[PDB]
């Protein structure tokens, strides 16, 4: 399973970052780590691909990265549209494809 | 001796998947693996020989593969008689080693 | 398999292939421990060991000296192709020679045959050691090479080591003669125990994984190996494997021999320049126009995404009705009447034009048919042979579904360009019309 | 514009079956690799089965491991899901996604175009 | 040899080669017989036996997974004669690979090492059997490998059983390097003895037998293998030889350099296009684009048909009536004047225009003349070298014929085309007048 | 090395290359002495000797049969260099094989296993002699083979023998295969210790003699080994190594993709031809046009002479203001709009048109910036990677100094040419207005 | 026209220290190969030392080995000779010489084109 | 007995003088040479060995190459305490043999 925090919170202009904790048979196996964010109601929208590249449309605010087992998403400046949830993605060497618990942010 | 890790130790799974157990040698052993069968209560089975090779009477759905260290097998789609445990012997030199030996539920 | 004749441009295009296609590289280091070879030494005379020892010392000794570097569309793209390959390895290469790279290298290596190792550059190679001849030279040879005394009785020995050795000698060989960078992965950098271990070590999907096993000699035939170079007594090199990114997507293979038509006893001739390998990649269709990118196997065929050039969407309009799309097709037209077999998979396209008799046979039967001037479209059902005047083909018994699509050729319906009459490889409604 | 329309979702008893359609529109529909995945009410994305862009390959959860049956007829350019045994722990949406890779480092797959998805509930 | 200067094209034409140009394939179907190795083991400790045991079938097991798969006219035909000649061959292979054949193939080597075998599709195939390494297993090793011992202190055994299994493990490379067809014949493939024999049974005239086998590394170099796959302990494999069905014949070679004039101070040159082999085929000129395929021995030239083209009879006039003739002979034309050395087989033309300073002369004596600017033609006896500024090339020293067809050349005597005046392969009157 | 990003042609120069180029070749004829074999013979039976024996005799016996004979620019100046090289060893094999000649060179070697010899065609020859295999025939296997019956049981004698004539093998084995003429200089026609010596004797400056010696895996490939044949059981034959003559003058390297611009939506497009290598030789510039002559190492290039194509001083006018020189720089233009990475050395050029979606990035922090549509140029310092769509390019992390020669490009600022609008390797002003 | 022309030639006290200037002009400078050579009066050509094309390698005769140093200036087409502790024995007239070679044979390089020399004098 | 020729007997250089000494085996020694320097009254030094390797704490200007049977020696540039005989050895086989030593003055 590929875990996050259940929810971060800011004031606006803060940063906030979310973890994706994997394992062994994902992250840690060389597959790398998307991102995508739903707001309610909506289906998810990609925010991130391969670590670290950002969709045309995607505010320059949005950074992420992957490191070891692990990556984050740093939510720099901090806004009102950004009360979404966020789910990390990877490929799991077993289980193919693992979305994280998905870690609602809160303004 | 060749020593035989095999993992994992037990696996459990649902009828139609595609289960698979590997085995380890601490050194190379050619193709020369074979893999067995025995179920609870009964003397052991031949599956799979020089690694890869499905004795006449199995079912197809059984099969092998690797060489020198790492062998993998694989039941294609776990059938309900396939519960038991299976073990993998090397018989590249003597003494053949036969592996730990993992239960499948 | 599926094939159109188009005869609207004597060319067919065969459908039904599908796609493997490399878009990364996955890189295994392998540490080749050479062993202690360097404090040994024969002294007494001629012998069977201190000739193998010689050759290991030297080959050793001379690989040290090694080292790598630390519109005509075929030209343009295998020239991109081999130099973003080297380029690719050779930025791996460069962070692994960096020694803090190497000593973590080795030293997750010291008690497993096998390590996965992120590089400092984020790189995460796998890694390998190979000490059959370490161990060798550890415990037999240095204790056998006496106070430097070796003419030994023990034959057994000398026959061992020159064994042992042979894998080395063939690495040094290979690297040094390619200069470092080798063209493919011989059994001697990479045994087939490793290639199995380090594919399904790969980061991919079970479909690749079995796939690549399967196929296992292209994955071979695709990658290519760089010497990192000498490190203390162990040879480290690397292997970049393919990554086959895109697959099960269609491709198609068009072909075409030259359409003429005798106007006023002039041979209008046209021929596709368009010809070659396609694939739809990711939405878009992508066309390898250089012979060394794509080869099949089966339904499969295994290119390079780095030969690849694309064309538009509606570049299949040149296979549907090129007369009258509006897209610029490739070709060439001019006043002599080639006469040729073009063998596709599932037959033969036959040009023949005023001059040469050609016909078509079985093996049963001997000629069936004498085939008419003009382009002619002879499945390999309707004969087993063509023949171009002496000149004998024999046709590839397959199975599949040939097509007809229909049409009044260019060549004869519409008019060429008085001048220049002669173009080549130019927009179709340069030369006619 | 590039859009994925999902339909056939509705009210099935728990042991029901259903199938689910994504008709793909305004992409060459036959380039891509097609993906579902589902989302309990208020839980997180669960991946559920993903086809090959000619359909050579196909992949299930272990939920969906023989109680679903992906496909995908490219010249209707439409992706269907079968589904069997409905449980109630299906009570999801399901979106088809478009699903698509680079090779470069790993081929781990990401859902680029998603559909709005379908209400798919299993209860009494 | 005779050699005409074609003064008005700067293009000499040789002459007097004979031609010997492969028509057919001939099938050897060689059963390597491995022996009974899979009922060997070493199952003591390391041994030298082992090693060469476990090469041996491992690399037979390794054989079991490989199989084989199954206008710019040089790109054009060196095509053609690649597809042909592996369709040719795996048609053959494809009624081998029948189980009802390889038994009957294996039966009639019962024994005999050598026998003459006619294939269900009617083919006359050779078959040979290669036995030594069975011989080995059979009598020799499986006698000393008692009970899975063999640490064995007959160390005869081991040194000559790497001797006996070399030649296997050898086809065993260079088939699954190839993934299972060769480009060419090796040793290991087919012996000396063994092509010897093989020539000697092909049903041919005893001046093609003769010819062929005197050329017999060139009949090695036109054949190629073709892996059948393993059935028991043997491996299969196919060896197609050439059948030169068409010999004796006359064959030409054109060579060409730019033929340049400064009219009104600006350049206009043109260049034959048309340059290479000739050969008349029954009773056809058949041209030969590629550079890969023709190849000469002494006066005779060795090509295959499959690569050639067939071009009009009045084709030749080229080489006579160019300015005056209507065959369209193909030329480029243009503004930029290369200068350049082509070296013919008697004699080299040289290219000399504004800029370099070209120069003829012989280690005896130095600089014996100072060219003329314009294209010139150097007999190999009036020097031994010419240079174009520092490059410095040494001709061949053959004796022949050279002879001097005048007359003014066409880009001094005809008037350029103003628009486009760069043109590529096109008929001649397109660039002048 | 130094980088000009042309922008009014979308080409880079490379500049700050310094030149290796080969001028004359330098003779070593090495005598390898197979000994007193055909003297022995094993008459017993089945023996490890007599195998090798056989082997031995047999390739002897096979050698001396084997016995050599004796406008685009890139196909014309590779086959120049070709010719020119073989012809250049022909003629001096001619010489050597006069027994009056290899008499003298066998006599000098009689005290010495390496003598300086003049031939009487004035060569001044390097002579070597390569001797273990016969002093091990002589010494050792002429006494042990004794009355015949050779199946001594002293094995280190036959382990022994298949060590000293495998080189003699592999002599035969690449002389065979190759017809008389190796296209390289294997480690078996000349070891590392006999070439460091031809070098250390070749009548040079010190420079190229440091130079070669450090380079030494470049005079090995450069280089080439006739056989003159076999003179009673020795033999001959000659490895030619280049001498280069012309070294550290400034060479650079031009890469060009292409570069169009839309008017009324209507692409039109150019490429530069001239692309590829350029050296100053002796105050005249010099092209290179074939990609198989030219080599580097560091900042020196290896390139033949025999393959330049002397280009006019004025010729680099086509790297400064093209749009407005008076030579005819060669382009090609059309409408076809390829996008397209070429990877400089210093960068890249990536031409991107309208469809596919280019971008660069950073391993360490993905997307920097998407291109904007048109030619650009991206030193490998802006970015780690290029992508045209799917594809990835990782660019040469190479230290250099980058620059922009910035115009508006010459597709966007002169109207094409309505009819031909696609044009191959034309002079520029037939492109445009 | 090509031609050399040398400068800065002149009468030195032992010891001291000149330097020679021979500007090139009409030619590809930087493509050749440039030398020194003296002739002291009435005597016979003494070569001095050799500079490459592109200054990569510099060579010297053992009388100016140390004491002199050649260098060129490829963008001014100027090649200069530093001389220091000049003797008495320096006392000659200095050209400078284009040098060339064909590779052919060997590589022994010849002068083809000559400056007129600069007299250089070492006295008191 | 591996003879060991070693030319020129003798030498005289400037400072600075990029003075060379040439070892020749009478047979095949590999790479399996040394030069030592000795100082007038001095036990010999060794500054190469294996042909080719400087020994730790020697001046970088000293500098050897060869192989098989001819090698040499360089002094890239003769420094005043340079002065001194050289000798090669071989250690190819027993007896290990010095060469006739060059004196450098
Ligand atoms: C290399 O050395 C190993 C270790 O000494 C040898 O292994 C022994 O082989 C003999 C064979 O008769 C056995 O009796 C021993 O039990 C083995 N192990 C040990 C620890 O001695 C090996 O035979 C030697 N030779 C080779 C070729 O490996
Ligand atoms: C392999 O076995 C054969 C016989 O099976 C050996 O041939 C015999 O060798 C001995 C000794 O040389 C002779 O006395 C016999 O006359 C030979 N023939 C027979 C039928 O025994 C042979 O030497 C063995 N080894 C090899 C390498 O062939
Ligand atoms: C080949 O013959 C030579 C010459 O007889 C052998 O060299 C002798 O070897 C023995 C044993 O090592 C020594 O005692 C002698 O001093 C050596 N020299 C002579 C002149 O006898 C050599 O061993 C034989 N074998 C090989 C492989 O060379
Ligand atoms: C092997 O050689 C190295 C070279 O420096 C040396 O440090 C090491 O001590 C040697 N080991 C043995 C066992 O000879
Ligand atoms: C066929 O020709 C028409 C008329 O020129 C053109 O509009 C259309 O694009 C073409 N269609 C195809 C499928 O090529
Ligand atoms: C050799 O192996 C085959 C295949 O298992 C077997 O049928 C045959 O009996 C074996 N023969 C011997 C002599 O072991
Ligand atoms: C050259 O032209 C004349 C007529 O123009 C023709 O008769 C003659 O045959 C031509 N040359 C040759 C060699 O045929
Ligand atoms: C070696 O062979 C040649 C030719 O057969 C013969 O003349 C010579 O006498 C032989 N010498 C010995 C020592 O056998
Ligand atoms: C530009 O082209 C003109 C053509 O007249 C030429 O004189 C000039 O040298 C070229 N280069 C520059 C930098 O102007």
């Amino acid at each position: 399973v590929v875990t996050q925090p259940p929810s971060v919170s800011g004031a606006p202009g803060q940063r906030v970052t979310i973890s994706c904790t994997g394992s062994s048979s994902n992250i840690g196996a060389g597959y790398d780590v998307h991102w995508y964010q739903q707001l309610p109601g909506t289906a998810p929208k990609l925010l991130i691909y391969d670590n670290n590249n950002r969709p045309s449309g995607v505010p320059d605010r949005f950074s992420a990265s992957k490191s070891g087992t692990s990556a984050s998403l740093a939510i720099t400046g901090l806004q009102a549209e950004d009360e979404a949830d966020y789910y990390c993605q990877s490929y799991d060497r077993s289980l193919s494809g693992v979305f994280g618990t998905g870690t609602k942010v809160t303004v | 001796d060749i020593q035989m890790t095999q993992s994992p130790s037990s696996l459990s799974a649902s009828v139609g998947d595609r289960v698979t157990i590997t085995c380890q040698a601490s050194q190379g052993i050619n193709y020369y693996l074979n893999w067995y069968q025995q179920k609870p209560g009964k003397a052991p089975k031949v599956l799979i020989y020089d690694a890869s090779d499905l004795e006449t009477g199995v079912p197809s759905r059984f099969s092998g593969g690797g060489s020198g260290t790492h062998f993998t097998f694989t039941i294609s789609s776990l059938q309900t008689e396939d519960i038991g445990t299976y073990y993998c012997q090397q018989y590249d030199n003597l003494p053949f080693t036969f592996g730990q030996g993992t239960r499948l539920e | 398999l599926k094939e159109s004749y188009l005869e609207e441009s004597c060319s067919t295009i065969t459908e039904g292939y599908l796609s493997v296609l490399r878009t990364g590289w996955y890189t295994n280091v392998f540490t080749l421990e050479v062993g202690d070879v360097e404090n040994l030494t024969c002294a007494d005379g001629p012998s069977l060991i201190k000739t193998e020892l010689d050759l290991t010392k030297s080959a050793l000794r001379e690989l040290r000296t090694v080292s790598a570097d630390q519109f005509v569309l075929g030209a343009i793209a295998c020239g991109v192709a081999t130099a973003a390959a080297v380029t690719a390895g050779v930025a791996i290469a460069k962070c692994i020679r960096l020694e803090s790279e190497v000593t973590a290298i080795k030293n997750c290596l010291k008690k497993t045959n096998e390590c996965v190792s992120t590089l400092g550059c984020g790189v995460r190679v796998l890694a390998t050691a190979v000490r059959e001849l370490k161990d060798f030279v550890s415990k037999n040879l240095t204790r056998a090479i006496n106070k430097n005394k070796c003419d030994i009785p023990d034959l057994k020995m000398a026959v061992s080591f020159s064994q042992f050795n042979r894998r080395f000698l063939n690495v040094v060989r290979q690297f040094s003669d390619n200069a470092g960078i080798t063209p493919a992965i011989s059994k001697d950098l990479m045994t087939d125990a490793e290639l199995a271990r380090a594919i399904s070590n790969m980061p991919t999907s079970a479909g690749q994984i079995k796939l690549m096993l399967e196929n296992r000699a292209m994955v071979r035939r695709k990658g290519f190996g760089i010497l990192i170079g000498v490190y203390g007594s162990s040879v480290i090199y690397m292997v970049q494997l393919p990554i086959f990114g895109v697959i099960d997507t269609p491709c198609w293979i068009v072909k075409a021999a030259p359409s003429c038509s005798e106007k006023k006893g002039n041979y209008a001739c046209l021929l596709r320049e368009d010809q070659g390998w396609y694939c739809q990649n990711a939405g878009s269709t992508v066309y390898y126009p250089c012979e060394k990118d794509c080869e099949t196997r089966g339904d499969h065929v295994f290119c390079d995404t780095a030969a690849g050039i694309n064309v538009a969407e509606q570049s299949k309009e040149c296979n549907i009705n090129i007369s009258t799309t509006n897209y610029p097709c490739k070709v060439s037209c001019g006043r002599h009447p080639i006469s040729m077999v073009a063998l596709s998979p599932l037959g033969a396209l036959v040009a023949c034009y005023k001059g040469v008799s050609c016909s078509i046979g079985s093996n049963r039967v001997g000629i069936i048919k004498q085939l008419n001037k003009g382009c002619s479209y002879i499945t390999n059902q309707d004969a087993d042979t063509v023949t171009i005047d002496n000149t004998v083909y024999q046709l590839s018994k397959v199975e599949g579904e040939q097509h007809v699509i229909k049409g009044r050729p260019v060549s004869s319906s519409f008019d060429p360009v008085k001048f220049p009459q002669d173009q080549f490889n130019v927009a179709l409604d340069q030369c006619f019309e | 514009e590039v859009q994925l329309v999902e339909s056939g979702g509705g009210l099935v008893k728990p042991g029901g079956s259903l199938r689910l359609s994504c008709a793909a529109s305004g992409f060459t529909f036959s380039s891509y690799s097609m993906n579902w995945v589902r989302q309990a009410p208020g839980k997180g994305l669960e991946w559920v089965s993903s086809i090959s862009a000619s359909s050579s390959y196909s992949d299930y959860a272990d939920s969906a491991k023989g109680r679903f049956t992906i496909s995908r007829d490219n010249a209707k350019t439409s992706l269907f899901l079968q589904m069997n045994s409905l449980r109630a722990e299906d009570t999801a949406i399901y979106f088809c996604a478009r699903a698509r890779a680079t090779g470069y480092s790993s081929i781990t797959p990401y859902f680029d175009i998603w559909g709005q998805g379908t209400l798919v509930t299993v209860s009494s």
